[PDB]
């Protein structure tokens, strides 16, 4: 659709800091942590796998899940109420076939019941405001790889591997924007893939030059670096699958431009 | 849901029932949408999610205004402004006298600037029909019913094959393409500006084949100059019947050439071809457009 598509970039542009979780919301967390937030987004990215949902949902999820907790204080053994009623959520937005209810509670092995799921839905849409269609990492992507001439299979991949990375660890990436935290993506797997640089055409419909990635660009090459020992799996053995081009195996570049 | 007096019921659905009602507090009339979820053992229906949450973004004068949303344990109430009628039952009644051009370019001049408004914001409406558009007694008329609406991603992927209601429903759909867009809300709005202009649906099929073989009589059956590609989608049949397209003038007797024009741009077969709602609104037929009220 190139009719809208720059209309489309703007407004997500200007969604997306609307839709921004508070970046410093777990110092004002009396029991939850982000190593246990980065155990749940993990476990939450093999449901998607068991289930076969799609990476969007996954990353809708983990916006409404950093939205929630950006307001509402949360024991450690109720976090994980927070995550399913939250991928459920994702999934009657952005799936045509939701898992239905019962299968959320058999993923969490009756840890909670049918009804605490539900009224757990009621709460996280009452404090969310019904307002789930947030701008993800995955829609700047998406976009961005249409400057691409021809398509470049891997390079997205490697690119998606990447975002989903991000998910993981909110410190440091709840800080920057999805647009900018695509676009580091994007560049880190373009370059890794191709040796090519983020290109001129985005630097214009975005405002980024390679210099604005800079500090997001470092931290994603970190992360990518140290990927193999984190202590969170499920990303890196997902992307190992052929119809990811096994891109988790691929090895990260020593340095950058 | 004390301060609400319902008035009459306008409207019934299997997920529930649409009041006219009136704000005893206030007097407000308002549309009031009942949503059951006693029988959802699933919690909140989907189809409510995506119209409540892509509502809730969408704020132009062609759109309808959601005022509220009360959510209980077991219902869901959505609160709408109230309009006079839908588009189909003021169509009923100018069944015998017609709707003056003049009108009706107005109506489609309306309706292409808030469909721009939901593909700019990247919403597919997907339910585009007569009785899903609101008229008032001013001369407004607004899209509504976003029931079936999804957001859409930059490029599309494949989304729900069962979406818009037969007679509506775009050729791309009805052969099976594994992507759709923008385009299927176009081809939706080009039936209704005929079905205004000549009183009558423009494609008034009984079953997807009969659908198709209404469309193919009237504007061709397409072939790979015409629509490359269409002879592999997944639903196409070489052995379909070959029509010759038909002349406008016979389509659509009253519409005069910028019309004719229009009209056949927002039923190109080629999804990637067919006039885009932007592109629309700056058509020559809409140089003179102005707002007349309607007749009630
Ligand atoms: N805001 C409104 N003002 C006036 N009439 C309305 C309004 N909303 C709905 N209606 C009437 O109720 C009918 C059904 O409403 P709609 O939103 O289309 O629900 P459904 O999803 O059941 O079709 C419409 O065809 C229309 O005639
Ligand atoms: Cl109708
Ligand atoms: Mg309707
Ligand atoms: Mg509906």
């Amino acid at each position: 659709v190139p009719d809208y598509q720059e209309d489309i970039h703007t407004y997500l542009r200007e969604m997306e800091v609307k839709c921004k979780p508070k970046v410093g919301y777990m110092k004002r967390q009396p029991d939850i942590t982000n190593s246990m937030r980065a155990i749940l987004v993990d476990w939450l990215v093999e449901v998607g796998e068991e289930y076969k949902l799609q990476n969007e949902t996954l990353h809708l999820a983990v916006n409404y899940i950093d939205r929630f907790l950006s307001s509402m204080s949360v024991l450690r053994g109720k976090l994980q109420l927070v995550g399913t009623a939250a991928m459920l959520l994702a999934s009657k937005f952005e799936e045509i076939y939701p898992p239905e209810v019962a299968e959320f509670v058999y993923i969490t092995d009756d840890t909670y019941s049918k009804k605490q799921v539900l009224r757990m839905e009621h709460l996280v849409l009452k404090v969310l405001a019904f307002d789930l269609a947030a701008p993800t990492v995955n829609q700047f992507l998406t976009q961005y790889f249409l400057h691409l001439q021809p398509a470049n299979c891997k390079v997205e991949s490697l690119a998606m591997f990447l975002g989903e990375l991000s998910l993981i660890d909110a410190d440091p990436y709840l800080k920057y924007l999805p647009s900018l935290i695509a676009g580091a993506a994007f560049h880190l797997a373009l370059y890794t893939v191709t040796g090519q640089s983020w290109p001129e055409s985005l630097a214009q419909q975005t405002g980024y030059t390679l210099e604005s990635l800079k500090p997001c660009l470092v931290d994603l090459h970190q992360t990518y670096l140290k990927a193999p020992q984190h202590a969170q799996q499920s990303i890196r053995e997902k992307y190992k699958h052929s119809k990811y081009h096994s891109v988790s195996l691929l090895n990260p570049p020593e340095t950058l431009s | 849901m004390e301060n609400f007096q319902k008035v009459e019921k306008i409207g019934e659905g299997t997920y529930g029932v649409v009041y006219k009602a009136r704000n005893k507090l206030t007097g407000e009339v308002v549309a009031l949408k009942k949503i059951r979820l006693d029988t959802e053992t699933e919690g909140v229906p989907s189809t409510a999610i995506r119209e409540i949450s892509l509502l809730k973004e969408l704020n132009h004068p062609n759109i309808v205004k959601l005022l509220d949303v009360i959510h209980t344990e077991n219902k869901l109430y959505l609160v709408f402004e109230f309009l006079h009628q839908d588009l189909k039952k003021f169509m009923d009644a100018s069944a015998l006298t017609g709707i003056p051009l003049p009108l009706i370019k107005s109506y489609l001049f309306q309706l292409l600037q808030g469909l721009a408004f939901c593909h700019s914001h990247r919403v597919l409406h997907r339910d585009l029909k007569p009785q899903n558009l609101l008229i008032n007694t001013e001369g407004a008329i607004k899209l509504a019913d976003f029931g079936l609406a999804r957001a859409f991603g930059v490029p599309v992927r494949t989304y729900t094959h069962e979406v818009v209601t037969l007679w509506y429903r775009a050729p791309e759909i009805l052969l099976g393409c594994k992507y759709y867009s923008t385009a299927v809300d176009i081809w939706s709005l080009g039936c209704i500006f005929a079905e205004m202009v000549t009183r009558r649906a423009l494609f008034p099929g009984d079953s997807e084949i009969d659908q198709l073989f209404r469309i193919f009589r009237t504007l061709g059956t397409p072939d790979e100059v015409v629509w490359p590609g269409v002879t592999s989608m997944p639903d196409y049949k070489p052995s379909f019947p070959k029509w010759a397209r038909q002349d406008f003038s016979k389509v659509v007797p009253p519409l005069d050439e910028d019309g004719r024009s229009l009209l056949s741009q927002m039923l190109h077969y080629d999804p990637n071809k067919r006039i885009s709602a932007k592109a629309a609104l700056a058509h020559p037929f809409f140089q003179d457009v102005t707002k007349p009220v309607p007749h009630l």
